[PDB]
């Protein structure tokens, strides 16, 4: 211990297009210990209802997980995944770029 | 083609939160089908995938369970590394388990594995050989004593070249559909001005089954791997995955470069290029 | 199927 700090990927499930509704993705992996938080929001605000996978690890040991909802990206509102892990000091946010 | 069946256990101590919690999830290839957890209000093997459904109740009541039986177990081999490593009563430790079987494409059994951590770091495995232990240290040797002398290897063995291939065959004609079916990867090729002189040019691969995929750029027909942002291929949550590969060129020179795609759905590998 | 193991036999 010996920890590992999460790789973090923010994207959508479908191409976006503004008014059409999606799925909004913050996949969290390469981490260890398994404990880690992970919010997404909508314009600085926590959203309420995020589903996220089963516990489950790669080759390596570390582990991944898959946090997920539904959403409706229009021009204006910017989304972003809020992490924490025993390896980050602070939280991390990282912003949702739809074309990454 | 070839197909896997595994499963994950995780245990991870708490001290002061309550006994230590033992997940466990089944996996064939890319598509998780079973899980448990200790932690769930009535804890029990849910499905989670929809071809493991028609399994019957003796089915659930089994894996249950084992599962169950599994939970106690990992709280006593918590205990047990603790005291190998000289660990306080205070740290939070984990034991991660991987076991399972590999067949190949004619549905024969390759090869089987049965691996451990602790804390992250590799701490025993079963050789290939389904008969030997590779230990990684003085405690993982206690516990390779411990199943020498209750002759797991050979359990072990019976398992893996048995149940597993048995009821990864059933699973894998269960789901057929599914299982047995390659997306190909949606592709393009995105590109984004950087400055005067350079731009990025990105190859996207989308809606792909199994996640196994090949997606590099060449200059020239050179290949370029030191140059290439390759980002995880990372699950879209409706059992495809998604993955890019970026390169930063020199402006004018877009046509110097190729995107190279290999996966198992498509009838032939794909060369992109930029199409303005 | 995941494999049944008695504690006695599968215990770290």
């Amino acid at each position: 211990m010996i920890q590992r700090t999460p790789k973090i990927q923010v994207y959508s499930r479908h191409p976006a297009e503004n008014g059409k509704s999606n799925f909004l993705n913050c996949y969290v992996s390469g981490f260890h210990p398994s404990d880690i938080e992970v919010d997404l929001l909508k314009n600085g605000e926590r959203i309420e209802k995020v589903e996220h996978s089963d516990l489950s690890f790669s080759k390596d040991w570390s582990f991944y997980l898959l946090y997920y909802t539904e959403f409706t990206p229009t021009e204006k509102d910017e989304y972003a995944c809020r992490v924490n892990h025993v390896t980050l000091s602070q939280p991390k946010i990282v912003k949702w770029d739809r074309d990454m | 083609g070839s197909h896997s069946m595994r499963y994950f256990y995780t245990a991870m101590s708490r001290p002061g939160r309550g006994e230590p919690r033992f997940i466990a999830v089944g996996y064939v290839d890319d598509t998780q089908f079973v899980r448990f957890d200790s932690d769930a209000a009535s804890p029990r093997t849910e499905p989670r995938a929809p071809w493991i459904e028609q399994e019957g109740p003796e089915y659930w009541d089994r894996n249950t369970q084992i599962f169950k039986t599994n939970t106690q177990t990992y709280r006593e081999s918590l205990r047990n590394l603790r005291g190998y490593y000289n660990q306080s009563e205070a740290g939070s430790h984990i034991i991660q388990r991987m076991y399972g079987c590999d067949l190949g494409p004619d549905g024969r059994l390759l090869r089987g594995h049965d691996q451990s951590a602790y804390d992250g770091k590799d701490y025993i495995a079963l050789n290939e050989d389904l008969s030997s232990w590779t230990a990684a240290d003085t405690a993982a040797q206690i516990t390779q004593r411990k199943w020498e002398a209750a002759r797991v290897a050979e359990q072990r063995r019976a398992y893996l070249e048995g149940l597993c291939v048995e009821w990864l065959r059933r699973y894998l004609e269960n789901g057929k559909e599914t299982l047995q079916r390659a997306d190909p990867p949606k592709t393009h090729v995105t590109h984004h001005p950087v400055s005067d002189h350079e731009a990025t040019l990105r190859c996207w691969a989308l809606g792909f089954y199994p996640a196994e995929i090949t997606l590099t750029w060449q200059r020239d027909g050179e290949d370029q791997t030191q140059d290439t942002e390759l980002v995880e291929t990372r699950p879209a949550g409706d059992r495809t995955f998604q993955k890019w590969a970026a390169v930063v060129v020199p402006s004018g020179e877009e046509q110097r470069y190729t995107c190279h795609v290999q996966h198992e759905g498509l009838p032939k590998p794909l060369t992109l290029r930029w199409e303005p | 199927c995941p494999s049944q193991e008695p504690m006695s036999i599968y215990v770290y």
